[PDB]
RNA sequence: CGACGUCGCUUUUUGAUCCUUCGAUGUCGGCUCUUCCUAACCUAGCGCCGCAGAAGACGCUAAGGGUUGGAUUGUUCACCCACUGACAGGGAACGUGAGCUGGGUUUAGACCGUCGUGAGACAGGUUGGUUUUACCCUACUUAGCUGGAAAUUGCGAGAA
RNA sequence: UGCAAGGCCGGAAAGAAAAGAAUUAGAGGCACCAAGUGGGCCUUCUUCGGUAAGCGGAGCAGGCGAUGCGGAAUGAACCGCUUAGGGAUAUGUGGCGUCAAAACUUAUGGGCUCAUUCUCGAUACGUGAAAAGGGUGUUGGUGGAUAAAUCCACCGGCCCCGAAAAUGGAUGACGCUUAAGCCCAAUUAGUGAUUGCCCAUUAUUCCUUUGGUAAGGGCGGAAACAAAUGGAGAAAGUGUAGCCCUUCCGAUGUA
RNA sequence: GGCCAGAACCAGCCCUACUGCAUUAUCCUGUCGGGGAUCAAAAUCCGGCGGGCAACGAAGUGCAAGAAUCUUGGGUCUUGGUGAAAUGAGCGGAGUAUUUGAGCUGCGCACGGCGGCCGCACGCACUGGUUUCUUCUCCGUGAUGCUCCAUGUUGGCGA
């Protein structure tokens, strides 16, 4: 399945007053859904670090970053979550994917399953292409053999939608009630 | 328990501000009202005489009658389903005049002063244009903004 | 998880092991063993040419891993018993009361265990041998003999666990069936 | 086993509250009789002990079984005598009054003490003082009759 | 000739510019005569007394009372939606293993979890069941250390221990564990874009009724026209079998 | 026949098909240098440098207005009809055209580099030109009908 997160820049600023004629422009990596929470959570950052409201700025772009070319890459995800009794952790992972956005979605999916954190309350700070001798977990670097082979065991293989049946014969592919 | 005097619950509402005690200067003194003028009703501590009740101060309204060291005041104040107007007398020294009507009247000036100058023939002042257009923008410095490890090690105390 | 997990065996050139559907046989001299392996869901493979005796758990984890080296330890023993057997030589020890043993075909009676008029009776399977020590070697000695280790064993336990002082301090009263020395027959 | 600190649980205790009931839900104890709970007294296993033995302490699984006779007191309690392997603790509208009993409480008679000018009052003592109804419906216990697989019908067809 | 007041006579009027520069299912006022009320109770936040209480007392606003309907199995008041009487089509809250409509148990999604007699868990509100403390259960982080990878402290996640009551019993019943549990994410799946499906007294639309602070038309018979063998009616009108036609909007309700 | 059922067509709805414009560059290549891992490699990875459309079933990114007429989609026992005023891009007459997009272009002007010159993706005016392919366009019927009712087809059933 394709990645249910996008790659956005956010290109913003502070609009230019009196006490600011030509304000800084700030850029901006978020992995989002839509360019509507994008633009959110750029706003936050800007008013969290910078001090601007999204009232009293603009936007210049909103754009969204293509994906590379689908190729079998270790990422290396530094991200940030928050948890009350914890405080803010910060961790780095690394991730066997096609492109950023999937490892990003993928680190997203493995944050929710093992600590219990919701998109809202992660932050991603950083996620890159490294190579295969600068992989540290042995899960991940497991698969840069160069001979990897393994059979597939114990698969639950479905019929096609068309062509399943609730009754089969016994040791016959025959249906009885489909 | 409480009580429903003319002055309870006012300890902090009439009470002189921090470094700024003493009864009314002369400027509040030889400031002119007028029927008709609009007023301000703040109750001046230092008097005691002709204060205001609780209620009023803060209120503005439209002087009806000036007398020798009074003034009366028309407050409107809503009670149950309709709003009355309450003639209030109080001293000179618990009103000020109202700038309610300053951005009005400058406004109407402004209106006269225009028509003079359309019908003298004068330049008129350029027209003000709108800061939600678009157009292109030349940034001098361009930044990044991201989130880093040294934020959440600032925001941990101790 | 780890996408491959390997425990690798030497087999000696007398015994033969052939693996069907994770139940496993070695056939060599003195016997031949069996073990049911079905609950594991590993991975065997037998090297004839090579020897070698092989259990793979692939995408496992710490739980279904722990089985390899299990599984490699049962295979090893089985191995063992089947070229040299297992011995297991238990001692009846006592302080006042001496403890009378008497070894019939596959029967063992238990009697004098601290003065008690019960006679304990265990029936030992066919699989297993047991026999008595003549005294004039070592004095009350019982020695089980067979090709399974969890069988030789567990005989051995099942004597020890029978005679078991009760209603007494145990730090004295030390007299029981202690199994003293375990070895090879071959 | 354990300060002084700290977190629980319970509803066999009192309190708090006032939700139900004032054209009425019989109010204490006992007796009888069943059942349930476990936080286990005895009884079956089993750990540990400052556990030699004997006798115990502490814990574990377990509620199958058992848990008494009396003196004083209306008592619940309490206390004493005695037997026992042991004489555990409780719940069931503070189980159980158309089951009983009515000693207590709580009318009207009367006496005392204290209180009240009194009539009278006491959460003080004392004595005497109507316990109604099932033939109804269930529920239990026995006792009969009798249809029914489309659980009355389809002709609706399935044999361990 | 200055002020203050009551007039009168002129003048000018973006009838309120431009700068983000209001909006309105906005007829304003003004009487008269009456009825039921005058035990209230529930929340979200704020709040006082009390160890607390399904306890007592306030503030703001909603809601029950007075009110159904769809959903949380069940529940005054929670969630959705508020109610003429019928259809179609959509949704909301809630769901799609069976009961029970819907994934005939969806994916060509990712992880985590195994729980032996109140029997893991799975519905917010509703501690409408639980901590302090512990675990060499498993799987994730963080900072050290050492060198074939180790081991040391420290933090998560789920599970386990803590965790005892009286009729037999309650995720909801069964059951589920390549979940039918938990966290996240899809909508037919790296194929080529942006609505899987099922349920309301809700929305949209259609038909009919009823009532308007209702909106309009027509109403000077238009000419003709027997039967045997196109037709009828047409009222200047509050209310009728409503004078007729067209149009729009509303319709629940205790006292 | 004022009954039952089926097919036709109308009108109005309600569903579906059929898609264009803009974006991309942290991208796509090639080639050098590193770096990596191998038996040797290659690749993952990082720098230069030269190109450039990953290319329309490229992208799951923004917005889409594509006459179900061409080109007999489906549904309406969820509406009313059978022409008792059919208002139609749909009928009925004419005509082979028409303008409106896309190309490609003219001049001035905006606009963008850089300080009057250069650019201009083709905005604005001339409703500029061209016609290379893309579309059909133009006329027509009051009520002398105030209101309501009254007009198919094919069977089955009713003589
Ligand atoms: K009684
Ligand atoms: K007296
Ligand atoms: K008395
Ligand atoms: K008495
Ligand atoms: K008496
Ligand atoms: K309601
Ligand atoms: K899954
Ligand atoms: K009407
Ligand atoms: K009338
Ligand atoms: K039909
Ligand atoms: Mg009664
Ligand atoms: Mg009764
Ligand atoms: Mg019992
Ligand atoms: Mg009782
Ligand atoms: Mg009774
Ligand atoms: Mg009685
Ligand atoms: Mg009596
Ligand atoms: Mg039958
Ligand atoms: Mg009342
Ligand atoms: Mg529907
Ligand atoms: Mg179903
Ligand atoms: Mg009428
Ligand atoms: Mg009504
Ligand atoms: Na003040």
């Amino acid at each position: 399945v394709k990645p249910h997160l996008r790659h956005y820049q956010v290109v913003g600023r502070e609009s230019p007053s009196e006490k600011n004629p030509e304000p800084t422009v700030y850029k901006f990596e978020v992995f989002a859904p839509n360019f509507v929470v994008a633009k959110s959570r750029f706003w936050r950052m800007m008013r969290v670090k910078n001090k601007v409201k999204a009232t009293h700025g603009d936007v210049l772009s909103c754009k969204v970053v293509k994906d590379a070319k689908l190729v079998a890459r270790n990422y290396l995800v530094d991200i940030a979550y928050y948890s009350q009794r914890c405080g803010y952790t910060r961790m780095v992972k690394e991730f066997r994917d096609v492109s950023k956005t999937g490892a990003v979605s993928q680190a997203y999916h493995d944050l929710a399953s093992r600590h219990r954190a919701r998109y809202h309350n992660i932050e991603v700070l950083n996620v890159k292409s490294i190579p295969d001798h600068e992989v540290k977990h042995l899960s991940i670097a497991q698969y840069h053999a160069p001979n990897l082979s393994f059979p597939l065991l114990q698969r639950r293989t479905k019929a096609t939608r068309k062509d399943r049946a609730i009754f089969v014969k016994k040791n016959t592919k025959r249906a009885v009630v489909a | 328990v409480h009580s429903y005097g003319y002055k309870s619950g006012t300890r902090h509402l009439f009470a002189k501000k921090f470094r700024k005690h003493g009864v009314p200067s002369v400027s509040t003194i030889l400031t002119n009202i007028k029927v008709g003028d609009y007023v301000d009703v703040v109750a001046d501590s230092a008097v005691r005489e002709g204060m205001p009740h609780k209620y009023y101060h803060g209120r503005t309204g439209i002087v009806w009658n000036v007398t020798p060291r009074g003034v009366g005041v028309i407050i409107n104040k809503p009670v149950r389903t309709r709003t009355l107007r309450k003639r209030i007398c109080v001293r000179f020294e618990h009103v000020r005049k109202s700038r309610c009507q300053e951005a009005f009247k400058a406004k109407e000036h402004q209106f006269q002063a225009y028509l003079a100058a359309k019908k003298a023939g004068k330049a008129l002042p350029p027209l003000q244009k709108s800061s939600r257009l678009g157009g292109i923008v030349r940034p001098k410095n361009v930044e990044v903004l991201a989130r880093r490890v040294a934020d959440y090690e600032a925001m941990v105390p101790y | 998880v780890k996408v491959k997990s390997l425990c690798t065996l030497q087999i000696p050139e007398g015994v033969t092991v052939d693996v069907k559907g994770r139940k496993v046989t070695v056939t060599g001299k003195r016997g031949t063993l069996t073990k049911d392996l079905t609950h594991l869901q590993l991975d065997l493979r037998v090297d004839k040419k090579n020897r070698t005796f092989t259990v793979i758990r692939w995408f496992g984890s710490k739980i279904p891993i722990a089985c390899l080296n299990t599984t490699k330890a049962h295979v090893q023993n089985m191995i063992t018993g089947v070229t040299k057997g297992y011995r297991f030589k238990v001692r009846c020890a006592y302080a006042h009361f001496p403890i009378n043993v008497s070894v019939d075909g596959q029967n063992i009676e238990v009697r004098n265990f601290l003065g008690e008029k019960r006679v304990r009776r265990q029936l030992v399977p066919n699989t297993v041998k047991v026999s008595q020590t003549d005294p004039s070697k070592v004095k009350d000695e019982i020695v089980f003999d067979g090709n399974d280790l969890e069988q030789v064993s567990r005989e051995a336990a099942v004597l020890h666990q029978m005679c078991l002082v009760k209603k007494k301090d145990i730090r004295k009263f030390l007299d029981g069936i202690y199994v003293q020395t375990k070895t090879n027959i071959e």
